RNA sequence: CGAGCUGGAGAUACGCUUUGACUCGGGGAUGUCCGAAUGGGGAAACCCACCUCGUAAGAGGUAUCCGCAAGGAUGGGAACUCAGGGAACUGAAACAUCUCAGUACCUGAAGGAGAAGAAAGAGAAUUCGAUUCCGUUAGUAGCGGCGAGCGAACCCGGAU
RNA sequence: GAAACGAUGACUGAAUCCGCGCGGACCACCGCGCAAGGCUAAAUACUCCCAGUGACCGAUAGCGCAUAGUACCGUGAGGG
RNA sequence: AACGAUAAAAGAAGUGAGAAUCUUCUUCGCCGUAAGGACAAGGGUUCCUGGGGAAGGGUCGUCCGCCCAGGGAAAGUCGGGACCUAAGGUGAGGCCGAACGGCGCAGCCGAUGGACAGCAGGUCAAGAUUCCUGCACCGAUCAUGUGGAGUGAUGGAGGGACGCAUUACGCUAUCCAAUGCCAAGCUAUGGCUAUGCUGGUUGGUACGCUCAAGGGCGAUCGGGUCAGAAAAUCUACCGGUCACAUGCCUCAGACGUAUCGGGAGCUUCCUCGGAAGCGAAGUUGGAAACGCGACGGUGCCAAGAAAAGCUUCUAAACGUUGAAACAUGAUUGCCCGUACCGCAAACCGACACAGGUGUCCGAGUGUCAAUGCACUAAGGCGCGCGAGAGAACCCUCGUUAAGGAACUUUGCAAUCUCACCCCGUAACUUCGGAAGAAGGGGUCCCCACGCUUCGCGUGGGGCGCAGUGAAUAGGCCCAGGCGACUGUUUACCAAAAUCACAGCACUCUGCCAACACGAACAGUGGACGUAUAGGGUGUGACGCCUGCCCGGUGCCGGAA
């Protein structure tokens, strides 16, 4: 479909900040080349895309015990509509 | 310097070292060399240069055919450049002609013999050597190896009139070490100056020299080699 | 099955439960990637193709060996079974026979068990009567640098 | 070894009832059996797994592990 | 006992429960071919922000490379893959093998090599040829027009295709000088007053009958069957025609104009120090690559990958109405890596270990030169115990009366010498060399004069004890043993008279060679070599040489 595939938005403050000029982020899945989600995030928030970039992402931590931790691994993705700014609200956050 | 395979250095097999030394080098190439010379048979050609290639000690001539395909062919003692090649039992016995042995003048001075119709010359190639016919026996013509020995051979054999020569390995003294090394790595290792463990003349307290064998246990002075088979029949006088 | 449940976790929040959860039995359906691994490559879990079905998403096939064909095989099993190959230390107060042994190890094949099996047999009674296992015979017969030491079978009892 | 029979790599190479093998060289006589095709329960073995039991242990014992083949050591097999 | 190199540290101010040990400021000192910078590999989050304050940190710690949480990494063109092949690996079908298995053509995997489309800036706390901004390029797919026709393979050919040394010419990166230009101000100690002082003094792109060294080059017609398996409007060979000069083709780079960026600093607010906005000049002269021009020139022998992309050429083929190609638009752009450490407390060394690690950049002044030596920019750092004291003894240094190897196994050690000019230089010698032999002299500053200029010579003058005035920086000779020589070796007590070596000799080996690895009438190495070669053994430049004994053993031959 669409709506599959995407993990979450990406929060942080330059994403949020990033946002402010129609630059959206979020976390996709590790293997999900770069079209596949391309498409997805259009159909879901229906909307093109001028450009796209990604890169995948470690994780390995803990508080305690001596259970060490474990990489987690994630693939932020960046998207950048066309001039037709924004998406939903979500973004306004 | 002119189309030519790739030469790989390598001194051992599957395994491990087999034919010691021999290491060193300097990248050389293959070239591609007509001794058989039959399937050009009855086709002149003319000395288009004579470049000096390595893996030899011998000349090499750049002969062409009216074919249009050119083929590097051993050079012998006294061609110059631009002369005539041509091959087929018609042929003027002369320097570079090859024609077998049923048609080569008794007493005639030629090289790059074969020892069996085709898969290529064999016997004198390397530099400088000559191997001149004896008389012709019924199929098998009597000839004199450099090494002084006598071979029946099927006349049936082509033959280059002529004898190789690229100079001589006589004033060619490899100056001092490491010329060597331009060839072959750092040779002969005197077994004296090794260990009871690793070589027959090993230890000793000093300088020895008893036994006298090989890296293994043979011996080498005076001590045939040469087994009991077909060849044997076919040929006239080992010794000397 | 009947009040509880919400895994170990010991926590909070959200909740789910007689149109009987939960839990226990017993069948289904899902089951990414690697692995015999087998689409092709590959330094395991990655990288690249193709054909077909198709809404695209997505589905499936794409290895070698036997066989028309169904269908069978490749892999993995703690020990046990048979087979192919098969040590040395050690003993003999040394040592070459011989012993340690056909044990240890390697390899192949297989199953839940195998192997063996229905007599050109064993035995000395003109007897028994497939195979295998336990008892015994017996450490007897015998083998042995006749040294160290090795060591049966018949009969007879019993499992079957 | 006087040493049969079984077995097989190499050379060879038979019969068939007034036929064939053997009964420890060998022969006669006497005697037991019929080889060169096959499949076959059951009693036999072991124990990863399960239950029961124990003049077994009860934490330097008991499995290496009251659990961990983890930490840790090794390039690795491996050790632990 | 130690706290891990003797590159030092001081004060002030701040924070704090507590600070020599944290932060800020101002000084000092150490590195500067690095103790700066950029990668690789290897490590992983160690990066940034806010907290923390057990343990780790050889001492404190309020701090950290440590603990906790959150954040950070962005690529059609950079590396890699969807492309290529080397060694080597593997390998259908093949050759061998007690098993397991051993080999093996094509093919395939396989970089460390080949091939291939972008630059200039800005800027998060933390990324940047990846994001933004400007302008660009490549492929692909479609549309439009032009065109007016073939397109042209898992095949041929061309090409990619490649060494070492040395060297001409032009150029740039980059660096230097100036009473060049722009900007800011101030200067006082005695003077200067600006012809002083400090700092900056262009990068990309587009056009330009501009300048410009250097570098590259046959085309064409035809002939022949025997060559590229075949085919060829290709390639090779043969010959004809013009290929003196030249000529073209190409321009490293410079210059001009434009334009985009950058540009010392300036200004403003300030939450304390950032943020924001703006902006000048860009000269003449000099030096200059290990890079660029270029697959340049000459010389040399030990004679210097392959494969694809690429260029042309046909086979087959669908098509010659709608082809290939160009252009102008559009759409399109996959996977992996990109943080941080990275000659080091982040990698290998059990330790934040005086060690080990591949490549690249690596400023200035002075000194023949230099990647040396001294000082120093940029930048980085004072090495995670500290303070006193000033004894014996120990380590590392400076000077030392008179003497001068008397020391001692041995002048071991440590001095002397020590650079660059000039003069001068033995025996012996294979005439090369011994030689830097030995020995002696010079060397700074000013001025005039002349010179090939930096520089230098000549003369005169000057100062000190002294002038490669400080750092780098041969002690020399006679004679002998051994080995000829350069070289090589006992990683962790032996560097040598050891080994190797060029040269010599004996002998084996006829080529599926002798010989050697191997389960194997497999495979393979010798050798894609072939006896002036390959194997074995001994001797070891060069020179004059090298005798006597084959009873014994061995090796060859004979052989009743
Ligand atoms: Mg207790
Ligand atoms: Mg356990
Ligand atoms: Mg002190
Ligand atoms: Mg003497
Ligand atoms: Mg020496
Ligand atoms: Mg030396």
């Amino acid at each position: 479909s669409h709506y599959d595939i995407l993990q979450a938005p990406v929060i942080s403050e330059k994403a949020y900040s990033a946002m402010e000029r129609g630059v959206y982020s979020f976390w996709v899945s590790p293997k999900a080349t770069k079209t596949e989600i391309k498409d997805a995030i259009q159909q879901a928030f229906g909307v093109r895309v001028i450009g796209i970039s990604t890169m995948n992402v470690p994780g390995k931590r803990k508080r305690v015990g001596r259970f060490i931790g474990q990489r987690n691994d994630r693939k932020k993705a960046i998207v950048r509509l066309a001039e037709g700014q924004s998406i939903e609200a979500l973004a306004g956050q | 310097l002119t189309e030519a395979l790739p030469k790989t250095g390598g001194r051992n097999n599957r395994g491990r070292i087999t034919s010691r030394f021999i290491g060193g080098g300097h990248k050389r190439l293959y070239r591609i060399i007509d001794f058989k010379r039959r399937d050009k048979s009855g086709v002149n050609a003319k000395v288009a240069a004579i470049e000096y290639d390595p893996n030899r000690s011998a000349r090499i001539a750049l002969l062409h055919y009216a074919d249009g395909e050119k083929r590097y062919i051993l050079a012998p003692e006294g061609l110059t450049v631009g002369a005539t090649v041509n091959a087929g039992p018609e042929a003027e016995p002369k320097l570079g002609n090859a024609l077998p042995l049923r048609f080569v003048p008794v007493g005639a001075v030629v090289h790059a013999l074969e020892l069996v119709p085709g898969k290529g010359a064999q016997l004198a190639r390397s530099a400088g050597t000559s191997v001149q016919v004896q008389g012709k026996e019924s199929d098998y013509v009597i000839v004199r190896l450099p090494s002084g020995e006598l071979r029946r051979v099927h006349s049936e054999c082509y033959a280059t009139i002529g004898a190789v020569g690229n100079a001589e390995h006589k004033n060619i003294v490899l100056g001092k070490a490491g010329r060597s090394r331009w060839l072959g790595r750092k040779p002969h290792q005197r077994g004296s100056a090794m260990n009871p463990v690793d070589h027959p003349h090993g230890g000793g307290e000093g300088r020895t020299g008893a036994g006298r064998v090989p890296v293994t246990p043979w011996g080498k002075p005076t001590k045939g080699l040469k087994t009991r088979r077909k060849r044997k029949t076919s040929d006239r006088f080992i010794v000397t």
